[PDB]
């Protein structure tokens, strides 16, 4: 008796599960805006649920 | 006068016939990991033989 490999069952399909929302995150104002505060006092942009 | 005293004597004779497979353990059933593991060489054949 020899042991060569393992009985491996390949997956059938590719389930994908992402939250069902379609709100675009505002990256445009973050990347480029009229004024950016300097290093001594920099801002926090909390991107949430988009 | 004499006495007869039964004495128990325990002796291990064998242990569990374990077995380890690389691609199941070394790789979390992935493909690139399999490529790298086959790149390393024939350690797995030695392990299985042992
Ligand atoms: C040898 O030893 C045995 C065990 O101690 C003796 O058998 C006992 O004898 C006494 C009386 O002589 C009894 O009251 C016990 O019930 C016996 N025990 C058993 C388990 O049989 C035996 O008599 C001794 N022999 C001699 C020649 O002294
Ligand atoms: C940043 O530039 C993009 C490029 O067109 C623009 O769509 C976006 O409105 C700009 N963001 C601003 C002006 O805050």
């Amino acid at each position: 008796i020899y042991q060569t490999s393992n009985f491996r069952v390949q997956p059938t399909e590719s389930i994908v599960r992402f939250p069902n929302i379609t709100n675009l995150c505002p990256f445009g104002e973050v990347f480029n805006a009229t004024r950016f505060a300097s290093v001594y006092a920099w801002n926090r942009k909390r991107i949430s649920n988009c | 006068n004499f006495t007869i005293s039964v004495t128990t004597e325990i002796l291990p004779v064998s242990m569990t016939k374990t077995s380890v497979d690389c691609t199941m353990y070394i790789c979390g059933d992935s493909t690139e990991c399999s490529n790298l593991l086959l790149q390393y060489g024939s350690f797995c054949t030695q392990l299985n033989r042992a």
